[PDB]
């Protein structure tokens, strides 16, 4: 009976479509998750390279006195030389 | 709009790209902050002081004030030069970050555009399937009322029609969500998009995967960023090691100072010595420093920097394995989408050649018209699979170019030439 | 318990929210640390020193010791006022973060509660489907033993029963795991939950999307946090710009010292220069500072702060687009859940009408057992879709209140009013 | 290779674990940096200056120089002992982080290996289903050439066969992409893997969930890391509180200097104030400091540390709920995979018994080829789910060992005992 081939093909075809839709949804979800992880990793790297240099500049800014601290030390040293002659 | 026109509106307005451009420009501006400690520093400092002596110093009060300009510049300080070269490398890593955020906007714009077209097609096939099932349901209902057909075929046709109505609501909601994803990327809503030219559409074969691997190893942005990150980790070994070096600074100043005295011990003849005093000084000085030993600190910092560089060199192997897998899986997916388009094209043509014979002979009287209803499902299943396979080929054809790192506006132009007639994003 | 009682336990119990409350309280207490540099700074120093002169000063020895109570108070330094007002803004940003964690605990508690109820219903329909298929396996086995049907009908019913048995094991595992997600949120196991009153349940149409958007854009916590983050980035420009300004501090001190001398050059008539001393000193003084030039450092810091504010203004556009898409998708998903509930409500009745006709069709021999098993499985599938659609409507009915930023326990009370009969989380 | 041999190549080469090992060893070398400020600091300073007086200091000029080797040693500074102790605790937290990466490489290697074996079986069953569907296309073509059936039956057989070809393409693509993911973990392509010995495969019942959970509570690495993180936050309270304590440093210096004077005012009877000098100073001293009031700063820091410890103690409760849910869900999924293996093993024999009846019925000609097709497609669906369930059981047997925190290579040896004959990763 020809109808039995039509019924079998209709039912089996619809199962292959539903399988393909489930695969397509899983494929889209996995790609979106991988992109979100990669974006978060680039943001973390962006903060790391910023903090590496900010810490190196903070260290260089504290390896020595500042121009203000040296001006205040000189202001004291003028008075210390006056008090040597006093 | 077509895909190219949609991409121009995205490129001009998209905040993900425009934030990344601002975060890049800030890193290039920080090169001047990192340069600045090598240049002449200049400041004014000034003071006033009252003082009152007691306990042996009793009966001496004093009033003093002074000011000076102070110049400073490093003559030799490699730790400052390393802070500059690290910022030049950090800005380079940030530019490759911006190139990656720029390149991914292209892929996301095309993905959103083809998701809207795919949702329009899935809705259109669901509506075409519904109307075909409804025509068969109606004809079965007439044949039942004439007494030619048993009510069980009308009940089955109602179950088919009622479940396809729930599928149309689902397909409609998928389209009405997809256009808002396109709005979020592009900043705009579109009443109609240029559809895929399926009447002329054809698939090209990719390059052999050995050529794709050799190309990606030259130009992939994630691998390039990993190479630059390894070099920044290597420069941090030198920035640690240079902590052992001597340091030399030039300083220069012009200062002025005044002082007076008061109180009982400064009165009378003692006021000859505790007289008012005035001073100015110009001076120049070279200050030198050399750390001889620091509890082993710099030797630990060098070993930490060496382990950080080992970590960065393994992170480059991680990046290399990742791009190798990405071009190979993209090459597989292009060959799979090409061969499955060819399979589903023949499945649609044979299902159409079936349905064109079924809808004649089984309407005329060969067997129940529920066989035309079942034959209809095979065709609209196959048309949905074929349409979805075409959009998978188009998306993978951009995806492989993102894996090469070459993906740019000329690839959107190449895909935009595969579009033609406009279709509305909002059916009646 | 009902949904309200589950939430009133979760609100008190949940560590994720209580951790967020601790981070909020820490960010507010840190305002006082940010205030401290504007208040008096006060400490005691003390010293002791031996000294031995060698070359020229050869054989002048001395010993000195001192103590000094010291005070400092800043009179003008805008960087400390910026640091305070930036911490007050950072605390405000942490409070809207805590409000978002408080609001998302409600949505997670409701989502877990409805996932358990949905799993109880999926298991219940799977057991009912298994028993209906078992009744047909028994009836066809009897008909086969009487000789009314071939053994192939029993083989079809048996294979269909054995595959639905494997689905019941799967449905039971989905329920058993869903209850552990509810335990992870609430801290508690529950033997029974109040089920949805499907006899009295009815859907309500949402407000028009323009009114939802107009309310969300003035209440959504993610958008509010982005506005506060842009305002913080604007204050960071002022923090950079104020780096050009002068600075003025007040200082005060009360010192005491002792000093004594020894060695060959301090004996005899020369000893009158040395002797000993006991000086006390009060001091009060102002110290002024003005950076004149710093290699362009502050100009780079200002331009970096401006690019950071541009990045924050694009972060606000990103938040605004995200709210628009979240409100529009939630409004569409509500309308889709309402219309699909009314589709499946009909599809269950026509599937049941089809099954009643199909078992009659098999009894008169115009259908096969496989048609009855398909009519059975399509009916129990339509029941599972209808039940699932009600829970998706209830979750989306909270999701739009989350998109509006208004979601609170009064919405849980409104949903809890639709619950009635207790059903066990752990059936026999 | 078998799974044990694959894991040797993974453990030797894998960049994720090797990068984690470098990040662990860096944190242990940082203990030597954290200890270094407690040890003697030693530095050579040197100086040269020219000076030129003006305004009553007019006609006084000077050249001066110094060299000074100087030493510092803390006698009491509790903040340094706290900073060392915090780095030893941070290194301990990093060691259990590395131990978690070492453990998760095992689970990832086994998961990737079983994904390849599962894809080989899915492809093999898809090719068996293709071989069965081809018999319909053959029979309809022969019967059409005999003139016994219409062209419609060939067109539907072609539409079905061209669709199972699209499924073979999909299965083959999934096998290729599984092998690329295994090659990312392991660094290697394998032509052959050792397959599961399904003829001697044996399900085994887990320990009771109370015994599993009582072991996991002593042993789980994420819970141990949360306990160590709470203890670090508790040490940070002591590190904040000890900011109220006094400080005491020793220092020493072997200083040398030279000085001379020039200009008109340096000459004549006042020249005793302006004579040449060569003085050295060999000195040793103690320096004490005690903050008395700091605008409440240390009390804000102590309360911030107390809120941080409250936050860390709620992270420990969150970790405890996470391992409870992970152990219970692993125990559920072992019992469910064991039960569903038994269910699908019966379903395969049941569907095989149905197919053996249809195949005999088709061979004598009382049944149709589409009866055999329906029996074969349902059988290979059952065989595919039985294979899928076996690999899920084997993965869940590692997942409970991961939840216990005991997972190590002896669990891969226990799996490797169930592996046997080599199968090609890339068939004909």
């Amino acid at each position: 009976e020809s109808s039995a081939a039509i019924h079998a093909t209709a039912k089996w075809s619809t199962a292959q479509l539903k399988k393909t839709q489930a695969e397509q949804a899983a494929r889209a979800k996995a790609a979106a998750e991988a992109q979100a992880k990669a974006k978060a990793n680039r943001d973390a790297l962006t903060q790391r390279l910023k903090d590496i240099v900010n810490e190196a500049l903070r260290h260089n800014a504290s390896r020595t006195p500042s121009a203000t601290e040296l001006a205040h030390a000189n202001n004291a040293a003028m008075q210390a030389e006056d008090e040597r002659l006093r | 709009e077509n895909l190219m026109q949609v991409y121009q509106q995205a490129r001009l307005s998209n905040p993900e790209l425009r934030k990344s451009a601002a975060d890049r420009d800030a890193a290039f501006e920080k090169i001047n902050e990192a340069r600045s400690p090598l240049l002449p520093q200049l400041g004014l400092g000034a003071d006033y002081t009252y003082s009152n002596g007691y306990r042996d110093a009793n009966g001496i009060n004093s009033n003093a004030t002074s000011a000076s300009l102070q110049l400073t510049q490093s003559i030799f300080d490699m730790s400052k030069w390393r802070a500059l070269t690290l910022q030049e490398k950090a800005a380079g890593i940030q530019d490759v970050t911006y190139q990656t955020d720029q390149q991914t906007l292209i892929l996301n714009t095309a993905t959103a555009y083809f998701n809207v077209l795919n949702a329009i097609d899935v809705l259109s096939y669901t509506q075409a399937q519904k109307e075909a099932i409804y025509r068969q349901l109606d004809q079965t209902t007439q044949r039942f009322n004439v007494g030619l057909v048993a009510i069980t075929d009308v009940q089955n046709a109602r179950a088919q029609y009622d479940t396809v109505l729930a599928n149309e609501v689902t397909a409609r909601n998928n389209l009405d969500n997809a256009v808002e994803q396109l709005r979020q990327i592009t900043g705009n809503y579109y009443p109609e998009l240029a559809a895929l030219n399926v009447e002329n559409f054809k698939t090209d074969k990719p390059q052999p995967v050995n050529a794709l691997l050799k190309e990606a190893e030259k130009r992939n942005l994630s691998l390039l960023q990993a190479r630059l990150s390894q070099d920044l980790a290597r420069e941090q070994i030198r920035q640690a090691q240079d902590g052992h070096l001597p340091t030399l600074d030039l300083t220069a100043s012009t200062g002025i100072s005044d002082t007076s005295y008061s109180g009982s011990k400064t009165r009378g003849a003692a006021g000859t010595q505790y007289d008012d005093s005035n001073m100015g000084q110009n001076k120049v000085g070279l200050s030198f420093s050399l750390p001889i030993y620091q509890g082993g600190m710099v030797n630990s910092q060098v070993k930490q920097a060496q382990y950080n560089f080992v970590g960065a060199s393994e992170q480059l192997e991680s990046a290399h394995r990742s791009v190798v897998q990405t071009v190979r899986s993209s090459f597989n997916n292009i060959n799979a989408s090409i061969s499955s388009i060819n399979a589903y094209k023949q499945a649609v043509v044979s299902a159409q050649s079936s349905l064109d014979a079924m809808e004649a002979g089984y309407s005329v009287g060969t067997r129940t018209i529920v066989d035309v209803l079942d034959a209809t499902t095979t065709l609209y299943n196959a048309k949905q699979e074929l349409a979805n396979a075409r959009y998978n080929y188009l998306i993978n054809q951009l995806n492989i170019k993102s894996a090469l790192g070459t993906l740019n506006e000329q690839d959107l132009l190449a895909l935009n030439n595969a579009l033609s007639k406009p279709v509305s994003t909002n059916p009646e």
